[PDB]
């Protein structure tokens, strides 16, 4: 059995990211680090089968093996690292290999002179719908969930172009209900007071 | 108990 | 290619009249393949069990031939060998020493 | 390299259904794996070399075969409400790096006719968002599909664009009564205002829908629910 | 000093099939375990008492590693008569030798893990665990797919750590058979090689381990010059076998002694006759 850092991590400024997992089995001998992308098979980054610490690139790792606290971690992060992360380890005898619960990662990209506001989205003439969409905001604000039962509103989610240099978060909500306001949709806004309310 | 971790291969 | 150096002894000292073991102990030859029987006055002995096969340090095979008898004077004991470096049969008597 | 038979798959409770894996490398080991976030990945069952299959933490209600050495069925004899999970099949030597699989997605359903495919819509970006931020962003929205199995891409004129794009990692469900609730998703596409306000470009929003499979009877006077690709379309304006 | 050996031989046998594999496995100077791949029912076979009393899924497990160890060798016979594009009518030996010796710590001493092709040296792990030492140019190819794969860590790993978990274990499930030291029984003989010249003989039986040392002195001259040895051979007990001789001056017997040295003993013995 193993029990890995299940508990979710969100480190925002490129720095030392730190996951272990802990196995109750000490025979094993057999450990691998598992990053798997949301929707996609995992892909291994580390094996690590001696006591001795390895290094790979941005990438490290070590097994103490009495204390057995398998250790991986990052030089610098990035946002495109962000993902899922298991432990995996092989008992010497059976071979059978077994992860532990995934711990996600979750980076925050600082966004330089953030401009945030809400805006308003006429859609198609046979959409029949309307909807607001809060952006361009930084990054530590968080988005909460609406009040209302017919008003439904996503998490927020991040976008990079490359072609502009530049990245950029967003929120979006949507309600079928007639008295839809944008101002009145996001009812608990809770941000810091810098926002344009269009038509 | 043998050596049998990896395919040693050749 | 090496040749076998052959062996032929008993477990314990030999005494005329009680049951022991005949062994022929083959060591340092290769490759592997090699035949080897035991004859009483001449003849192959079946049921003849052997030992698994192994080598020491220097990659020079080695193996071990038994069976159960039983010794008196007028028999004769010896151990027969073929291997591919051997142009015939190579025959060694088991002498008490 | 490794196939999983069924990318996606939905089956009534009761029906017993299969999935194929198959892999190149022809390593020993192969072993089946369930993940649907409550525990993180658990193992089902795992099997070495040929005609040998040993148990895992979740074995209840899975049944297992090793015939050829590539070769590694997982069958599940009556579908379950619980047995829907993301499934995937790994194979590797006994201590080297694992390998698995795309993966498979499944769903066990109460009734065939709860099977909705989406309804997608593209929205326009606001004049006044141009007018300060400088740029658009245009946003698509499916709705009223169960399950979630939709793949949604943006494509600019005939191609598929990556760069400045957000889509929602899990769908929202409509109605969260947590016995059948039909789903919602969600994205947005970015670029710059000059290029929306050339008309020339169009922007496609589009959503695959893996539902069901063909030979699945289907009664209902409603067009049956397949597999089958909704798209959204618009032009840049003013 | 106590150790674990591995012995692996495949011998590839051309228009007759695959290739047939033996494997034994010595703790010390006992064997426990051989396999063998053309046997009727292919399965690890017990010669010691205590790993009979093993599970039965102990033995299953060893099996499997066994016969996937048989699969790997056949391709390494292909891959090696490939390297040296040698002719496929040919028989070829590959031999595999890897153990770990304990110190008397209580602890790792050193490790060993060598391959040979044909009797001839092919590709050693260094002492340091972490490198290796290509005899010829054929064995650098293998020398770069394990540098690259990360071999060595791997080899490293199973000399290390569960090598001496097993060796411990197997000491003390027999530790009345595998611990315990047989003091040899020795005698001295003589016989007649001419009227005016005699061959005496030192003889040692029934001792464990093998390794011993038996020499010949003339009142304080150890020369091995004129002394005739043998291999040590094993008597099919367990217990092994050697003797010494040398040929004398009539008259000059009693000024020569045999020195035995062994673990069982606790003192050097001097025998004369």
């Amino acid at each position: 059995e193993v029990e890995q850092n299940s508990g979710p991590l969100s480190v925002p400024e490129g720095a030392i990211a730190s996951l272990n997992c802990t196995y109750s089995d000490r025979g094993s001998q057999s450990f691998f680090w598992y990053r798997q992308y949301s929707g996609k098979s995992p892909e291994l980054i580390m094996f690590i089968y001696s006591n001795g610490d390895k290094e790979d690139g941005r990438f490290t790792a070590q097994l103490n093996k009495a204390s057995q606290y398998v250790s991986l971690l990052i030089r610098d992060s990035q946002p495109s690292d962000s993902a899922t992360y298991l432990c995996a380890a092989a008992m010497d005898s059976s071979y059978k290999l077994i992860f532990g619960s995934g711990t996600r990662l979750l980076v925050r990209p600082d966004i330089q002179n953030p401009d945030p506001a809400v805006y308003q989205l006429r859609d198609s003439k046979s959409s029949d719908k309307s909807v607001c969409l809060f952006t361009d905001f930084d990054s530590q604000t968080n988005v909460s969930q609406s009040k209302d039962s017919d008003v439904y509103i996503t998490d927020k989610c991040v976008l990079d172009m490359r072609s502009m240099d530049f990245k950029s978060n967003s929120a979006v909500a949507w309600s079928n209900k007639s008295d839809f306001a944008c101002a009145n949709a996001f009812n608990n806004s809770i941000i810091p007071e810098d926002t344009f309310f269009p038509s | 108990g043998a050596d049998g971790v990896g395919k040693s291969a050749l | 290619q090496r040749t076998p150096k052959i062996q032929v002894y008993s477990r314990h000292p030999a005494e005329n009249g009680k049951s022991n073991f005949l062994n022929c102990y083959v060591s340092g030859f290769h490759p592997s393949d090699i035949e080897v029987d035991l004859l009483k006055n001449g003849e192959r002995i079946e049921k003849v069990e052997h030992s698994d096969l192994s080598f020491s340090k220097d990659w020079s095979f080695y193996l071990l031939y038994y069976t159960e008898f039983t010794p008196t004077e007028k028999d004769e004991y010896a151990c027969r060998v073929n291997h591919v470096t051997l142009s015939q049969p190579k025959i060694v008597k088991w002498d008490r020493d | 390299g490794i196939t999983q038979s069924p990318r996606y798959k939905i089956t009534e409770t009761g029906r017993q259904v299969t999935l194929m894996c198959h892999q190149t490398w022809s390593h020993s080991y192969m072993f089946w794996y369930r993940q649907d976030l409550g525990h993180g990945l658990r193992l089902i069952y795992y099997s070495a070399a040929a005609d040998i299959t040993d148990k895992g933490e979740v074995p209840d209600g899975y049944v297992v075969s090793r015939s050829k050495t590539e070769n590694f069925p997982l069958t599940l004899e009556s579908a379950t409400r619980s047995q829907t999970s993301v499934y995937f099949c790994a194979s590797s030597d006994p201590g080297t790096e694992a390998f698995f699989g795309q993966g498979t997605r499944l769903t066990v359903v109460e009734d065939l006719r709860n099977v909705f495919p989406p309804e997608v819509a593209v929205f326009e970006p606001s004049e006044a968002e141009i007018s300060h931020t400088q740029k658009a962003t245009l946003v698509c929205l499916a709705t009223g599909f169960y399950p979630d199995h939709v793949e949604l891409s943006w494509w600019v004129n005939g191609k598929e664009v990556h760069s400045g794009v957000c889509t929602d990692p899990q769908p929202l469900k409509e109605q969260p009564a947590l016995n059948d609730s039909r789903y919602a998703l969600s994205s947005r596409l970015r670029v710059s205002a000059t290029f929306w306000q050339n008309p020339r470009n169009h922007f496609r929003c589009q959503v695959q829908f893996y539902g069901l499979s063909e030979n699945d009877e289907w009664t209902q006077d409603r067009a049956k629910p397949v597999t089958q690709i909704v798209s959204a379309e618009a032009w840049g304006r003013a | 000093s106590h150790s674990m050996r591995y012995f692996y031989t495949a011998v590839s046998r051309p228009g007759r099939g695959e290739p047939r594999f033996i494997a034994v496995g010595y703790v010390d100077d006992t064997q426990f375990v051989q396999f063998d791949s053309d046997a009727a029912s292919p399965r690890g076979e017990p010669r010691a008492p205590w790993v009979e009393q093993e599970g039965p899924e102990y033995w299953d497990r060893e099996t499997q590693k066994y016969k996937r160890q048989a699969q790997t060798d056949r391709v390494s016979l292909r891959n090696l008569r490939g390297y040296y594009n040698q002719s496929e009518a040919g028989s070829h030996t590959l031999q595999r030798m890897y153990g770990c010796d304990l110190g008397p710590d209580g602890r790792l001493l050193r490790g060993y893990n060598q391959f040979a092709y044909d009797g001839k040296d092919y590709i050693a792990l260094n002492e340091d665990l972490r490198s290796w030492t290509a005899a010829d140019k054929a064995a650098q190819i293998t020398q770069r797919k394990w540098e690259a794969a990360r071999e060595a860590e791997q080899r490293r790993a199973y000399l290390e750590g569960t090598c001496v978990e097993w060796l411990r274990r197997y000491l003390e499930n027999g530790k009345k058979t595998l611990q315990r030291a047989e003091h040899p029984k020795t005698h001295v003989t003589h016989h007649p090689v001419s009227d005016h010249e005699a061959t005496l003989r030192c003889w040692a039986l029934g001792f464990y381990p093998a390794e011993i040392t038996l020499t010949w002195q003339r009142d304080g001259e150890d020369q091995t010059q004129d002394t005739e040895l043998v291999e040590t051979r094993p008597a099919g007990d367990g217990t092994f076998q050697k003797w010494a001789a040398v040929v004398v001056p009539s008259g000059e017997e009693q000024r020569y002694t045999c020195h035995v040295q062994h673990e069982g003993l606790p003192e050097p013995l001097t025998l004369r006759w």
